[PDB]
């Protein structure tokens, strides 16, 4: 249809287009490459390829689909690893024998190949249906049916034909819908394009406990079912070892990684790691990757699959929270998202704002965070999900005013720090208190109070101590330690001790142990104990010496408790550190006479 | 000390000489390799003069050489440029050239092919031509050392597999 | 350094004796298959590439 | 066609619009030489092209254009190693030619076939600041942060050499049942600084170990960029078709980058950040994101990048792009070189956060990785008690700092002080680095599991 | 041949210009001022005018040279003040009545008065001969190797004609040569551009030093012929001396002084200075400016001699290393021909990079660092000649962080440190032992080892024990110097020796500053000796007081070092060193016991 008018860098320019939408998908030449149109000069229309271009011809053909850039929401989504142009990675590995996308590749959204044990609804013959609602289940995992077939938003009628019990392929038809004749047969896929977000019921309040099983986010600043998050840091930020840990211990019942141009190593490690780890909740054959979908994309691999991995993501959470599922997002990271925009703005010749980056950035990452939070299930069943995001970027050089961090922190209602210093003593991720703050935070421990814990006392003095830590320890530094009190000694030990026991999450042996809120609590008893027994024992005339040595072997025990895996009396109260607060009561005793 | 310096420094000029050996046998056999590839090419050519210099056998090849690169041309007068064996004949054979290539392009028939006054070498050139656009911007060698030299590119590979595979 | 005055007369005996055999076969397999290639390259040419 | 201008390594060509994307163009100047460029931008009846050689000299209508009318590819053979070669794809030194059995494009996705799988083989550098601290596996990713004080090429060829002993020590270990290859390109150096190398390589061992490709500073920055990627193809060949190891040395990166920053500023094209490019994130990439494992996985590329600073900082752009996309950060020190240790590498910044694909376990200890995290962060503690040293005096510092500063003193004179040919095997560098941990007491070696520091002391 | 189109600036287009290359010598208007062009829109060529456009219509007429801009290598550059793109300043004076070249003044770059006398060579009608291979010479020195003519590079052929011996000028043919028909006719000069590096035979790493005859330079860390060296900058008041008194003492066949963009004081310095100053090595006819060939450019110059200015230099540099001999570039300074090309930047429109100078910046330095080295010259029977560049690089921003110093130090390995306090109290020259190295020591230790000198131990040990002597300065400061042991106070003692002769010297006096490399080895000799023998009797029952009387004479004599002769009856081996040794020896016999 299109014939080639010009290839300036990446950037195509075809004559010979009456139309096309915005961002609609083509297949340019006779390589087939994947493109969209940005913008249209005249009859000439800009369309970006951007698959690698080393050979592309002038006056080749250019072959509109006729509908944007846009996923398959159906079945096998899960346990099926896709890129972020929704080519499965798996099928290319077999025909192509280039393991990565080669130039010039056209393999369909979704396998085609596997067939689907599809048993029908609440909804039969001769009733209304809308979109959203429950028309049937497709059974994926070994536990549970994980892809709940939806009727697509902007569809409805009634059903003139139900397909029966029974295995299906996925271009087969097996649903007929009655509206004005034949609207059109359905199949057991449905299309959306990614730049319109799909439609809730309402939006519901953001107060229920995200359980995330690392020591360090649940004792500081928890984040929230429904949350937004920024985390910031760079390389020997653990942000690859938080996603692992995050996937495996994750209460969610889906978890959705998007890969924004990554090591590939990265990518490959964290796929052999699912099925060879094992589930909290448990987990039969392939245990976390029953629950984990991959979107993963290399740091060369298309542009266009870098720019739509937190659009291709967003759409899987949104339809998995239509589903009824608590979905946990994970983007790492959105700097690399960034970049992608930062060559576009340049091909284009559209001017950039700072940094070399263009304005257009903020609505961008604006869009996709509100696009998350708790909501009620469009459909008529009614359920309840989140979409919780938790989104990686990375300073420029420990510039944290650089445009892309700015945004996002501005965005989000949740931050989450990252200290280089700290990491270089290996205590990553590393998280303090006057570079982080948690919105959700005052909803949060009241809901955590009810379930058991005392953590709302204990975080307020807990807050407090980092706090003055970091205070007293710049008198240390300049003036030297001379110039301490003895409580402020107190509160420098305690201080180490925090820093070491929930921030790092390397290992000596082992990695770290699934820790819960429940674990954590225990820990925050024990070092709370210490500081004010000390304190009043210090007050009340005593050797710092003597109190410090006397703790001892408590110390050793609470570094080392997260190695030991959790329940060792109970999950609630170890039996480990019911024991400690023994031992401190007998030491304040000795100390005071 | 210095002897631990004196006995590394003959230890050198040692493996110095085991590398000097190695280089001369990778010199010896690609200098070989490739004396053997330029006999090759060098009998093609001698095969394809005599070819060219008996005419009539020289006929059809010219004339696709021509309609060949008349595609890549795009333009609807070439100006030829060949031997002064070769414009006699070219002569002979315009209008089944410019048969052949509206039968072959579907853009127009070509209007004319130009018998220029100015040649080709003939101790430069073999054979063949150099077919030229209308103002003499971008041409196509089709001349047989030109042709060779390119097909040479990917006949080495070629070669390559069924002689050492 | 006697094993480097000696191994100057061995800087041509071991590099020629490297490629003795080597040389005459490379030699004699392009005679073989000289003729065999010619015939390919002619056709390349008198075919319209 | 015919040239219509030239503005500077950009050349206007009028021409007709048969071409395609990186097709070769080959431009006759009137002295008859010809020189190889590749179009980057075709429009209708014209043509921008970038030439690799040279960059004046260009005329009009005694000018000529001749289409080669293959887009560029590297004629790659897997016969390369002892060959000597130029980086322009062929030898302008005479050295023995380079042949084809493949021609594989640079692009950055020939036929790509990379990890799904991550480093789990460690390799070693002998050096034990290197591998213990930092670790390096058959698909690692290490930059070479290096200063204009620092003698960059020193280390780069120090790293390489011995590198190639202790490698056939780890094959006997069943570490590896594969050949060895270097792939060594220099790219726009000095000649003083090529010669050096050579030099260097011949006396370890020999140069049939290595290929080389040789570019010179006074050829421009357009062959300068398409220089490494001549050193992808030969990797990636090795690896695929003939499963060897390839370790790639790739001097100097920083060289590389600049080159980026003159075709964007002789451009129209805007630039980003401190005057580097906004595309520079994609033209980094490339060569980054052709490592890992090769199929059939017993081949490999593995990657160790040569990046000279120019200013020393780490707001600069290239040490921070850098360091995102590797997989590890090797940090080399100024004030350790004056100070009289060779290497002088400072382990405070070095960091890997992909430091459990880059160790060994299956032939190195388990208990490697364990005392590697101990004594950084023992190192790090030594380092915030000297510069509290130089203040207060030792007229307040504790009993647990002095044992630190003791430590740090003991860490850097023996641990990273190396001979130049001594090589150190991983086993005989944990009896070293238990030497240092065995002056603290086992409450001070608390963070430790008690089950390790019992084991062994 | 082309017509004016624009003249907007400095800056004058033309039309109708065909053929027109991309470094293309033009002569603009009726006038014929110098232009080149650098760059070409379609029919229209951009040319930079290096000299004023006014007066100049449009519809001038434009008169292309036939070639690009080019510079003459051969017979008379020595005793002559130039361009920075080589053009006679002395010649203008004659004609007229300017120092300065003025608008619409140009002149042939080698002057056609002069006469010099051409020997045939080896060769003779009917050889075949190659490209350098040496057809005569001219001889019109005899303090110095002179201008033997080479046939020009990348030229090949039979020779028609061989002139005999006879006067002959520059301007008239001396040679034709038959290499199809008749090649052209060559004169005594050729031509060569100078944005083009010459070939040599083979380009080899430096490892061959000579006469620097400044103590400190050979001392601190050693100069080498064919080396890369950055010597910070001053703006004249610290500058201008070191240039002065390395051209004078440095006894190397050549050196070619560059001013790329001076102050103008500087310029004026250098030229009345050289015939008025006596070599050290004897001779008269103008002694250092016999030896020496100038390119000296104030800011004041055109913006494009500035840029061109050392690219002449370095092709000059270059001719006589094929020559065989060895050059000095002494180059000043690399900040001020970096300002030359941020200012035709801006004029062109070209965006640069950081700074304000362009991103053509770190390809130029690298380039340029290359021609520079150690090279086997071209020509028959071959020799060694050698070119070595120091260039200084001064403030550009007020600070040594600006692009152009942290380009050149990374290319570059060495740096010696000018200390500034000691400079403004007039010890030139005084490198500062902190600041300074040399990455050639090992290489060269090992050649002066292998000449004569104990060299290595000597070097190695005078960095050591400077070093050391700051950190033994601080404990007198803060514990005090009676405390301390007399072996502590000794190392210092030493020090103090060490700086005061070799460091502070006086380029005001020549036997305070002119001494060879074997008399400053011989002196270095005897300072280190001394210091272990001070150290050895010390331990065996002396104390500082008692020693310091002990070695009266010896000690005294090394305090007198520098004041002695170069020479005693060699100037390579100075009897008194060899004697003192001995004085020495008998002297620790007495002292200890």
């Amino acid at each position: 249809y299109g014939a080639i008018y010009s290839v300036s860098g990446p950037v195509v320019i075809a004559e010979n287009m009456i139309g096309c939408a915005m961002y609609e998908l083509v297949k340019v030449g006779h390589d087939n490459l994947v493109g969209e149109v940005i913008r249209i000069d005249g009859d000439k229309a800009t369309i970006q390829v951007y698959e690698e271009t080393a050979g592309l011809t002038v006056g080749d053909p250019v072959l509109r689909t006729g509908k944007p850039l846009s996923v398959e929401l159906g079945p096998g989504l899960m346990e099926t690893i896709y890129d972020g142009i929704q080519r499965p990675l798996k099928a290319i590995k077999e025909e192509s024998q280039s393991i990565y996308i080669p130039r010039g590749i056209d393999t369909p959204a979704l396998d085609r190949t596997i067939k689907w044990q599809f048993t029908p609804g609440k909804f039969q013959v001769g009733d209304h249906i809308s979109g959203g609602d429950i028309y049937g289940s497709v059974f994926e995992n070994s536990l549970i049916s994980s892809h709940k077939i939806l009727l697509p938003p902007r569809s409805r009628g009634t059903i003139t034909w139900i397909a029966p019990a029974g295995e299906y392929t996925l271009d087969e038809k097996i649903l007929e819908v009655e509206f004005d004749g034949k609207k059109s047969d359905f199949t057991l896929y449905h299309t959306w394009p990614v730049r319109v977000p799909r439609p809730v019921t309402e939006k519901l309040s953001a107060d229920y406990p995200l359980l995330t099983g690392q020591r360090v986010l649940d004792a500081l600043f928890p984040c929230v079912q429904g949350g937004t998050t920024c985390i910031p840091g760079a390389f020997g930020c653990g942000k690859t070892v938080i996603s692992q840990s995050l996937s495996k211990y994750s209460n969610s019942d889906a978890i959705i990684y998007v890969g924004c141009g990554e090591r590939g190593n990265e990518m490959a490690e964290v796929l052999m790691e699912f099925p060879e780890l094992y589930t909290e909740m448990s987990g039969t054959k392939e245990p976390i990757m029953k629950r984990t979908t991959l979107v993963a994309n290399t740091s060369n691999m298309p542009v266009a699959a870098r720019e739509a991995s937190i659009y291709t993501g967003i759409t899987l959470a949104e339809y998995f929270r239509d589903q009824g599922k608590n979905v946990s997002m994970i983007a790492d990271s959105s700097s690399r998202w960034a970049e992608a925009l930062r060559e576009i703005s340049g091909r284009l010749g559209e001017m950039p704002a700072d940094q070399g980056f263009p304005a257009y950035l903020g609505a961008k990452l604006a869009s996709f965070y509100e696009r998350a939070g708790k909501a009620v299930a469009l459909g008529s069943p009614d359920r309840t999900g989140s979409v919780s995001i938790v989104a990686a970027v990375s300073p420029a050089g420990g510039d944290f005013s650089d445009p892309v961090t700015t945004a996002t922190l501005g965005i989000t209602q949740v931050f989450w720090g990252l200290d280089k210093k700290l990491a270089q003593r290996k205590h990553f991720p590393s998280i303090n208190t006057s570079v982080s703050y948690s919105k959700y935070t005052n909803v949060l421990n009241k809901f955590y109070d009810s379930n058991y814990p005392e953590f709302p006392v204990l975080r307020d003095r807990m807050k407090e101590i980092l706090s003055n830590a970091e205070e007293l320890e710049q008198v240390v530094q300049l003036v030297g330690k001379s110039a301490l009190s003895d409580s402020d000694k107190i509160t420098l030990d305690v201080a180490t001790l925090i820093k070491e026991d929930f921030l790092q999450q390397n290992g000596y042996s082992t990695y770290d142990a699934f820790c819960p809120i429940w674990k954590t609590f225990d820990m925050m008893r024990a070092f709370i104990s210490y500081h004010d027994e000390a304190q009043k024992a210090v007050a009340n005339g005593a050797n710092w010496s003597k109190l410090a040595d006397s703790t001892g072997d408590v110390k050793h025990a609470v570094s080392s408790s997260k190695f030991f895996e959790p329940s060792r009396g109970e999950k609630e109260v170890h039996g480990e550190f019911e024991k400690l607060l023994s031992t401190m009561q007998e030491r304040f005793a000795e100390s005071t006479d | 000390g210095n002897f631990k310096s004196k006995l590394k420094k003959a230890m050198l000029s040692q493996q110095i000489t085991k590398s000097t050996i190695a280089n001369k046998m990778r010199l010896k056999v690609l200098s070989a390799r490739e004396q053997s590839l330029d006999g090759i090419f060098e009998e093609t050519k001698e095969k394809l003069s005599g070819i060219a210099n008996n005419r009539d056998e020289y006929k059809p090849i010219l004339q696709s050489l021509i309609v060949e690169a008349l595609l890549k041309l795009l333009e609807p007068k070439a100006i030829v440029k060949a031997l002064e064996r070769d414009v006699d004949l070219i002569e002979s054979m315009k209008d089944d050239i410019m048969r052949e290539y509206g039968e072959k392009a579907q853009r127009a028939p070509l209007e004319e092919i130009v018998i220029s006054n100015d040649y080709l070498n003939k101790d430069l050139v073999s054979g063949g031509v150099v077919v030229s656009n209308a103002s003499d911007k971008i041409e196509i060698n089709n001349t047989l050392e030109e042709r060779l030299k390119l097909l040479s590119e990917e006949a080495l590979p070629a070669i390559r597999l069924e002689l050492y595979g | 350094e006697q094993k480097n005055a000696g191994g100057v007369g061995e800087l041509e005996k071991k590099a020629e004796a490297g490629v003795q055999g080597e040389l005459a076969e490379i030699k004699k397999i392009a005679e073989k298959k000289k003729d065999d290639v010619v015939k390919i390259l002619i056709e390349t040419v008198i075919k319209p590439s | 066609n015919t040239v219509s201008g030239v503005n500077g390594p950009l050349v206007i060509l009028e021409k007709v619009k048969f071409p395609r994307y990186n097709e070769i163009v080959n431009l006759t100047l009137p002295d008859g030489t010809v020189r190889q460029g590749q179009v980057l931008e075709i429009r209708g009846d014209r043509a921008i092209v970038q030439v690799f050689e040279g960059t004046s000299g260009i005329d009009v209508k005694k000018t000529t254009v001749e289409f080669t009318g293959e887009s560029l590819r590297i004629p790659v053979s897997e016969d390369m190693l002892g060959r000597i070669f130029d980086g322009s794809g062929r030898p302008i030194d005479n050295g023995p030619k380079v042949f084809a059995e493949d021609y594989l494009d640079i692009n950055g996705s020939p036929i790509n076939p990379y990890a799904r799988i991550y480093p789990e083989e460690m390799i070693s550098t002998g050096v034990s600041a290197i591998d213990t601290m930092n670790s390096i596996a058959r698909g690692q990713k290490i930059p070479i942060f290096s200063a204009s004080g620092l003698p960059h090429n020193e280390i780069a060829a120090q790293i390489c050499r011995q590198a190639g002993l202790v490698r056939p020590t780890k094959d006997v270990h069943d570490g590896h049942e594969e050949n060895f290859s270097i792939v060594f390109a220099a790219m726009g150096v000095n000649l003083e600084t090529a010669r050096f190398f050579k030099q260097d390589f011949e006396e370890n061992g020999s140069l049939e170990r290595t290929s080389l490709f040789l570019n010179l500073a006074n050829d421009p920055t357009i062959e300068r960029i398409i220089t490494p990627r001549l050193a992808l193809t030969t990797a990636e060949y090795l690896a695929y078709q003939t499963e060897r190891h390839v370790l790639t040395i790739l001097t100097d990166m920083s060289s590389y980058a600049d080159a980026l920053r003159e075709v964007s500023a002789a451009r129209e094209e805007v630039p980003g950040r401190r005057g580097y490019p906004g595309y520079m994130y994609t033209d980094l990439s490339t060569i980054y994101e052709r490592a890992g494992r090769v199929e059939g996985r017993n081949g490999s590329i593995t990657q160790i990048p040569i990046l000279t600073m120019p200013n020393d900082d780490i707001t600069h752009p290239i040490p921070d792009l850098t360091g995102y996309i590797t997989e590890g950060q090797i940090f080399v020190d100024r004030q350790l070189h004056n100070k009289g240790i060779y290497p002088p590498i400072n382990v405070l910044p070095s960091l890997s956060r992909l430091m459990k694909s880059a160790i060994g376990e299956g032939m190195t200890r388990k208990d490697h990785g364990d005392v590697s995290n101990q004594l950084y962060a023992k190192y790090a503690i030594g380092k915030d008690a000297a510069a509290m040293k130089a203040v207060v005096g030792e007229e307040a510092l504790s009993i647990e700092d002095k044992l630190s500063l003791e430590f740090l003193e003991k860490f850097e004179k023996t641990f990273i002080t190396q001979g130049a040919y001594e090589d150190r095997t991983v086993f005989e560098s944990l009896d070293q680095a238990w030497s240092l941990l065995r002056i603290y007491p086992k409450e001070m070696l608390n963070r430790i599991s008690p089950k390790i520091l019992d084991e062994f002391y």
